[PDB]
């Protein structure tokens, strides 16, 4: 090993967890590997796409249905069996991978997607004080990080967001843009095969049926057919779902209806330009590149649009009494379904026409990414690794990746890890205990009480389990959770090595609380704090 | 969900039991467990003295995603109401909680609720985000006077 | 377009970044790499992933026990058997539809005309005689020439595209620009005395006066650095750095005599870098979709920076 | 007004204008609205050194037309 | 103390005397008094940049006599 041994040993002695099996992550893997990792942890929630052979080497076109971890220690036992890898098919927001299970590691870096995951392992990390590497690949761009607690900033320093959900009011009156009528067909998609989810509802609800226009000119029936409340507003699942989900019925209440009820808003449309209604009957009897890249006509989009509500509808009767159907960015049936829709509605508001292409490429939001900034960014999360793990963190620095070098003749650029916010809440040097105790015995009243009113000085405690969604477990106001405080800790889902945040309102300083379970602490007390 | 949102969600919710306006309401929702998620929100508008919405006291509920405080709340009476700004799912559609307009991370839960007062109070005609009582309030006042009255009656505490 | 479905919905990431005019260049492209220290590996396998049609590789070398335990892509206990051969099969698995071809004989004696059927050529772990031989045959023939290595924390590139012709995004849809580049022998024995260059160096990355030692260390010692010999090798490394620099008229200074400590290894990390940064050059020029970088490009892991430079234009 | 460049990771060239006295807090939301992207998603550095939110012309002291880097820490890995 | 130079879309220039730390108070009485036409439907737009209601020019940036024109309201969508 050309390693020094110094680090050489340490890298194979330690133990070193990596998030996601994605391209990243499976070059990421590989890397360590040949590096000489010995025991290595990975987890993945997701399978191998077709799409997804792209960037992953370590998956082949066999491998395709089996779940991304296996098939990536399948493969890294094809050329080292020796390392130790550990695979887990689960997500990381699962409860059992708690502090605990974080604290084991000597080294971690997350390989994901999806911002949440990521804010969710930061977390995790720093609640372990695990030190974190920072990394994210979009087509030829890309970037490391170090995260280490109280020396570096945390990625939650400086709050960045999820993906752009849009805020649906927008969409679901005046798209203005292909991403607008796209979620718009993701929302309504939503609304009539998936859950119950108003704030996805988008498709108007009123008395169906009728094809409504200026109501104001029906004055009295609108007051007289039904009281107050529009005939209780009939939802729109419970519509499609009554009516069979008829390709006609549903094409014209959402294309044809929907379209005149809204250009019952003349205040909008002296503006805007009014859109136009496209009825079912009209646009049937009218009369080289990929099979997705070229625009259709409206006749074409609506014999597609039957097709999928066709399939759809009989995918949902393979499920029960209804149950909701997740949408996906792979699925055809669901994903025509969408760029029909999108591209009625831009029909609809005198749109230009996209192709299917487009509308898989910014519907899932699928980022794209080449192979060659994959194994980069992988490559530099190794470099910082064995940088990390040999204690030179000052000389550790955040590197970026670019598609063009710089005007400084520069391709990655090295950055002083700046430090830590000290007001971001999550790696500031809160105070912190472990107590030790039977969940399956304790209450919610003994832990208001005993161990936190009396223990800590607490005259208003309100604590609040930090289970990565957020809720709280009491409250300051007795008339909000005095009905459950006899209930067990156990009963709420707080399980070994979960850990609870308290305030007061009067003496205005938090204490967070560490779950330790511990059967052995006998009858005479159910509680122990750790020195 | 950002730990930084569960932290500033967390502060609003003390903010808010050591001052808040009155015969106000704005609680986390009871988790069919029983607790309470501070990331989906149980709140009640009464109305304005004087104002045709007085006396009723209107039930809203908001939601947060993992951005907040970078993405604003997403608000929505349960039941929906008659009026031009909300959509009759029940989802209510303003500046003050708009990312590209106003929507601020250092407004407070007190604020955008008085917001949703006065736009209550305030039913305006060049942002319609519903048809039916959109055009009852354009063209026939006292009707839709009327039913204003009706839903105040309808959701007196 | 002749792509069919299934190669699509493969290639279906890359597609939404550089267009399938791109990929269909690629399936139109054939590329010649050499040599298979960890660089030549992960250049193949990319260069498989982003879909050429045909990788033809060559070397001269078997699987030797001194080499490490892992190279991803020769099989456990592959040694003794020949590099590509003991390759050939994990490379053909990472892309069932592109073909590979492995070569056992050394360049230095491959003919002029072997070169002919490929787009580009890719250069690792030979001396400078051979890389200037191969290069002005590349030129020669108006091929794209590419070469490049890693050795420890210290890892560079180079890329000769004689006379080129891109398209770039519009970006403040697509336009047409061109580029030259000048052989090895103008860029690699560039004189640093001159007042330009001179003037230029001071703020010109010292990687490539380190590659330059190392190279003439490959070419006089016939071996590539090991650990085994570290103490006697790294004194050579000095002395002969002294020697270059001075010779080559720049302070040796300049070099920070820690530098040994740092190139005298193999490493993945600084492999899969250079490896990825080389891919990515090999795409560009392949498709003509993205400008090239400049004819130089160099790595320097401890300092965690990368520098593209222009040599002997 | 005194004059600065922006350019881009992506090579994208963006030229703005500013006061010496002018905090940069203007510049980055502006340049992050131009581009569309969430401001705490982009880093901004100049030779190196990490643009402050509490920075001023008059503190990092650039000339005109002087180059104002932008790298964009993006999720997707 | 602060001197506005608030101008609207039909270039009308209206005078006001405010302090330093005016959060809210200034737009609110600005609105109220140049409306003819409802708060929500206006917009004004500070160095390009679109003001909260709450936005005071202490921590906005901007000092005495300082431009402020108004925009085409964003209502309508
Ligand atoms: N919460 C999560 N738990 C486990 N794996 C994840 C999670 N989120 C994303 N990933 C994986 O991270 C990788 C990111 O996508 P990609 O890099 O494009 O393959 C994929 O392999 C995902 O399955
Ligand atoms: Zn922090």
């Amino acid at each position: 090993r050309g390693l020094p041994r110094e680090l050489a040993e340490a890298v194979a002695g330690g133990r070193v967890l990596v998030v996601g099996a994605g391209g990243i992550g499976c070059e990421l893997l590989k890397n360590l590997v040949l590096t000489g990792f010995s025991h290595i942890d990975l987890i993945d929630l997701d399978t191998i796409d077709v799409s997804n052979l792209n960037r992953q080497f370590l998956f082949q076109k066999k491998h395709v249905g089996r779940s991304k971890a296996q098939v990536a220690k399948e493969s890294v036992l094809q050329f080292y069996p020796k390392a130790n890898i550990v695979a887990y098919h689960d997500s990381i927001m699962n409860p059992d991978y708690n502090v605990e299970f974080f604290r084991q590691f000597i080294l971690v870096m997350n390989a994901l997607d999806n911002r949440a995951a990521r804010n969710h392992v930061n977390r995790m990390c720093l609640a372990a004080d695990v030190p974190l590497i920072e990394s994210g690949t979009a087509g030829y761009l890309g970037q490391v990080t170090t995260i280490k607690k109280g020396v570096t900033e945390c990625y939650e320093c400086h709050p960045k967001p999820t993906q752009r959900t849009f805020p649906g009011c927008t969409i679901r009156n005046t798209p203005s843009e292909p991403i607008h009528c796209i979620v718009w067909a993701k929302y309504l998609f939503n609304q009539l095969f998936g859950e119950e989810d108003a704030d996805q509802e988008v498709s108007p609800d009123r008395a169906d049926p009728e094809a409504a226009w200026e109501p104001t000119e029906a004055e009295a029936r609108a007051r007289a057919s039904n009281e107050d409340g529009d005939i209780k507003r009939i939802s729109t699942k419970e519509w499609a779902k009554s009516t069979g989900y008829d390709p006609v019925k549903l094409f014209t209440k959402l294309f044809k209806d929907d379209i005149r009820y809204l250009l019952t808003m003349d205040k909008l449309w002296r503006k805007r330009k009014p859109p136009v209604p496209l009825d079912w009957a009209e646009v049937q009897s009218q009369g080289l590149g990929l099979k997705d890249q070229q625009v259709l006509d409206v006749k074409s989009y609506a014999r597609l649009f039957s097709k999928s509500i066709e399939t759809l509808r009989v995918h949902l009767a393979e499920k029960g009494d209804g149950a909701e159907l997740i949408w996906d960015k792979d699925d055809p049936s669901a994903m025509d379904f969408v760029t029909s829709a999108a591209n009625l509605r831009m029909h609809i508001f005198s749109m230009n026409m996209k192709s299917r292409f487009d509308i898989k490429s910014m519907a899932g939001n699928i980022i794209p990414a080449i192979a060659t900034t994959n194994a980069v960014i992988a490559g530099l999360i190794v470099l910082e690794g064995l940088k990390i793990l040999s204690g030179k963190i000052d000389q550790c620095r955040t590197i970026f990746l670019n598609k063009q070098p710089n005007p400084r003749k520069k391709l990655l650029v090295p950055c002083a890890l700046d430090p830590p916010n000290p007001n971001c809440y999550v790696c500031a040097s809160k105070p912190e205990v472990t107590v030790r105790l039977n969940v399956h015995k304790v209450t919610v009243l003994t832990l208001q009480d005993k161990i936190v009113k009396e223990k800590f000085a607490m005259v208003a405690p309100d604590v609040q389990i930090e289970d990565g969604k957020g809720t709280i477990l009491i409250s300051s106001e007795e008339g909000e959770t005095e009905a459950n405080n006899h209930k067990k800790l156990s009963e709420f889902g707080i399980r070994n090595g979960s850990r609870l945040q308290a305030d007061d309102f009067l003496q205005d300083y938090t204490l967070l609380i560490n779950i330790l379970h511990s059967e052995d602490l006998g009858k005479d007390v159910e509680f122990e704090v750790v020195g | 969900m950002s730990g930084i949102a569960l932290s500033r969600l967390a502060q609003e919710r003390k903010a808010w039991r050591k001052d808040h306006p009155a015969q106000f309401s704005a609680v986390p929702t009871k988790n069919p467990d029983g607790t309470m998620n501070l990331m989906n929100w149980e709140c009640a508008i009464p109305g304005k003295k004087g104002t045709p919405w007085e006396g009723g006291l209107f039930k809203l509920r908001m939601l947060f995603k993992d951005d907040y405080p970078s993405s604003p709340p997403k608000c929505k009476f349960e039941p929906p109401l008659f009026h031009p700004n909300v959509y009759p799912s029940g989802t209510v559609c303003l500046s003050i909680l708009e990312e590209d307009k106003d929507w601020r991370p250092a407004i407070t839960i007190k604020q955008i609720l008085l917001g949703i007062q006065e736009l209550l109070n305030e039913p305006n005609i060049q942002d319609p985000k519903q048809a039916e009582a959109y055009t009852i309030y354009s063209q026939n006042r006292v009707e839709y006077e009327k039913r204003v009255r009706a839903q105040a009656r309808k959701f007196a505490p | 377009g002749g792509i069919s479905e299934e190669e699509a919905a493969q290639y279906d990431r890359q597609i939404r970044l550089w267009g399938l005019e791109a990929q269909k260049r690629l399936r139109a492209s054939r590329v010649l790499l050499v040599g298979l220290k960890g660089l030549g590996a992960e250049i193949a396998k990319n260069l498989i992933l982003a879909g050429v049609k045909g990788l033809t590789m060559l070397d001269h070398e078997q699987v030797t026990p001194e080499d490490p335990g892992a190279q991803f892509l020769i099989r456990t206990g592959s040694v003794g058997r020949n590099r590509a051969e003991a390759s050939l099969e994990r490379a053909q698995n990472l892309n069932p539809m592109v073909d590979v071809k492995v070569d056992t004989e050394d360049i230095e004696k491959k003919p002029e005309s072997f070169f002919t059927q490929f787009d580009a050529v890719c250069l690792t772990c030979c001396s400078r005689d051979v890389i200037v031989k191969v290069d002005q045959i590349c030129h020669k023939n108006s091929i794209k020439f590419f070469t490049g290595d890693v050795f420890g924390y210290h890892g560079y590139t180079f890329a000769n595209l004689g006379e080129h012709e891109f398209v770039e995004e519009k970006t403040k849809t697509m336009v047409k620009k061109k580029v030259v580049f000048c052989p090895v022998k103008e860029a690699l024995e560039v004189d640093w005395s001159s007042e330009k260059a001179k003037a230029a160096l001071k703020r010109t990355t010292s990687d490539y006066f380190l590659l330059q030692v190392l190279l003439k260390f490959r070419t006089d010692k016939g071996r590539d650095p090991s650990s085994d010999t570290y103490e006697e090798d790294s004194e050579l490394l000095l002395q002969i750095r002294n020697d270059v620099l001075d010779s080559l008229g720049i302070s040796p200074d300049l070099l920070p005599e820690d530098f040994v400590r740092y190139c005298f290894s193999e490493m993945a990390p600084v492999c899969a870098v250079v490896g990825g940064i080389l891919a990515q050059e090999i795409v560009k020029a392949l498709s003509q979709r993205d400008p090239p970088h400049n004819n130089f490009f160099f790595f320097d892991g401890m300092k965690g920076n990368g520098i593209v430079e222009c040599l002997g234009p | 007004y005194i004059k600065l460049k922006v350019i881009g990771q992506d090579s994208s060239e963006i030229h703005f204008k500013v006061k010496m006295t002018t905090h940069l807090k203007k510049l980055k939301e502006s340049y992050c609205q131009r581009q569309g992207v969430p401001m705490n998603s982009l880093r901004f550095l100049f030779e190196g050194q990490r643009i402050a939110d509490n920075h001023t012309p008059k503190e990092l002291g650039m000339e005109e037309e002087d180059v104002i880097e932008v790298y964009q820490e993006q999720t997707g890995g």
